[PDB]
């Protein structure tokens, strides 16, 4: 249950979640053939937040390194303990 | 309103997002233009994209294994071979070509579809002007007037890989800063309006029409201001032009309380304690942009770049040392007199500005 | 993939407009589509939902707490054991 909580905290969620509500409400003005440009700007401001957070994710890598530095403290513990 | 409002969602949807630069966004968009658009095999590594139109025709040259523009070649069906679409730089044996500068140098197609958009309006509208002559010789032609006139201004064409002839003045570190642009844009307001070709004649010292029968229907001359950008708008007052030759009025629209800084400095008590300042202003001061200098208006060119130099020297620097926390300051229309200490018109020349904004800083400071 | 399929559409949208809309309808349902399966992609996976920042270094911290009390005791032990 907790894992939807931890989901919604961090802001790239939000961020496909108004993009998607951008994009419904564009596919709503294309069917009542009535193009606003406020929901095209916004639809392409959002799409660029997204891609923005998408290259602030990538520096990912360091906790993976925490992580494996983890399971070498862990290692390290359960060692010196059968010692 | 329809279509109008469609054209400016159209335009708005090109300019916000112009694509990037791939062979397939530049062939959609000459398509877009009306262009003509075929790609030849030059080699295994070497594809051509050539686009046509009635006398334009260019040829994009793109390297398949380094996905980049090799080069980009404008040919015109016309009799007139000589169009230049070189970067004009001082000292640079090489001519950088605008076309391909705007598919290397930039990030998006905003400035190739600008160059384009540009190069189509010369080849739809010209004919029996050829307006790919006319736009070349009239950068002469100004040249000339300046020299004639005694204006101390520079012509240079195509400045910073876009299309126009651009007016320089000398800045105070000697730099050269452009004070206006000059080219064609389509006349929106009049299908029917006749631009005419008219020169500067060496010999009568004056713009002549020669060939009355030569004409191109819906294009206008535009000049632009180039505002160095609300402290550095250039204004005018306005009984300066007549209405009919402003392009673009900044309606300062009605949910901002922007007048003029120089007006709001009338009404506001935050001056130097050591200047009262006087308004002797008869018109109103309004935020102009694009003149239409087509046809007998080629004169105004002189007197409206004088205002804009008059304006930037003395008008926005009083301004700027006024406004920075008992002698009189009286600003009008073409003089400004600070009490009998000094005084300056607009048909004084620029070292008689210079020294007056110099003493004038000598007493503020 | 529907990040580049997204942008290609998004510009002949922008690009052509007048084009009839039977196009118009298409291409709007396959952007529609890109994104449903875009949203399922992010359904289905829990670890991109908590991908899509003080919490790093605060077990960088605790890491190099850690390693550094264990050096401080194995010194301890190297210089006892030694007699």
């Amino acid at each position: 249950t907790n894992s939807e909580d931890k989901l919604s905290k961090v802001q790239l969620y939000e961020d496909l979640c108004r993009y998607e509500d951008t994009l419904s409400k564009l596919v709503e003005s294309v069917d009542r053939f009535k193009p606003n440009l406020d929901i095209a700007k916004d639809l392409i401001r959002t799409d660029e937040a997204l891609f923005e957070n998408v290259k602030l994710l990538a520096e990912d890598n360091i906790y993976r390194n925490l992580q494996k530095i983890d399971k070498d403290s862990e290692e390290l513990d359960s060692k010196t303990r059968k010692i | 309103s329809y279509v109008e409002t469609l054209d400016s969602m159209i335009e708005l949807f090109k300019d916000y997002k112009p694509g990037s630069i791939t062979l397939e966004n530049i062939t959609r968009l000459c398509q877009t233009l009306g262009l003509e658009s075929f790609t030849e095999e030059l080699s295994n590594e070497l594809s051509r994209l050539s686009t046509a139109s009635k006398i334009i025709v260019i040829d994009v040259d793109y390297n398949k294994k380094q996905d980049r523009i090799q080069d980009v070649k404008l040919v015109l069906a016309s009799n007139f071979d000589n169009f230049d679409y070189f970067n004009q730089r001082d000292g640079e044996h090489e001519k950088s070509n605008i076309l391909l500068n705007s598919l290397t140098k930039y990030p998006d197609l905003k400035a190739f579809h600008n160059n384009l958009k540009f190069l189509y309006l010369l080849d739809a509208y010209s004919h029996k002007l050829d307006l790919f002559k006319y736009f070349t010789e009239l950068s002469h032609y100004i040249r000339q007037c300046f020299q004639d006139n005694c204006c101390d201004f520079k012509v240079r064409t195509n400045l910073n890989d876009k299309f126009g002839i651009y007016i320089l003045t000398q800045g105070i570190n000697g730099k050269e800063v452009p004070l206006a642009k000059i080219y064609l844009e389509e006349n929106k307001s009049d299908s029917q309006y006749r631009f005419y070709e008219y020169i500067y004649s060496q010999e009568t010292k004056s713009w002549i029409n020669e060939s009355a029968e030569n004409f191109s229907n819906g294009i206008s001359l535009v000049m632009e201001i180039v505002a160095n950008a609300y402290t550095d708008l250039i204004w005018f007052p306005e009984d300066f032009i007549s209405p009919e030759l402003i392009i673009d009025k900044v309606t300062c629209s009605s949910n901002s309380s922007s007048s003029p800084p120089i007006i709001d400095l009338f009404s506001n008590n935050n001056y130097n304690s050591r200047i009262q300042l006087m308004n002797d202003f008869t018109t109103k001061l309004i935020n102009i942009k694009k003149f239409d200098i087509s046809n007998d208006n080629l004169d105004l060119i002189s007197e409206i770049l004088k205002w804009v130099q008059w304006s930037r020297i003395v008008l926005q620097n009083v301004f700027k040392l006024v406004s920075t926390p008992v002698l009189q300051l009286i600003v009008s229309e073409d003089h400004i007199i600070l009490d009998t200490i000094s005084e300056c018109n607009l048909y004084d020349d620029v070292k008689c500005w210079s020294k007056f904004i110099e003493k004038f800083q000598d007493i503020v400071s | 993939e529907f990040i580049p399929h997204i942008f290609y559409s998004l510009h002949q949208i922008r690009k052509d407009p007048n084009n009839l809309s039977n196009q118009l309808e298409t291409l709007t349902g396959s952007i529609r589509h890109r994104l449903k399966l875009c949203k399922s992609l992010i359904s289905e996976n829990e670890d991109t939902k908590d991908l899509l920042p003080s919490e790093w270094q605060d077990i960088i911290h605790q890491r190099e707490q850690e390693l550094q009390i264990k050096r401080d005791v194995l010194d301890d032990l190297y210089r006892k054991l030694q007699r």
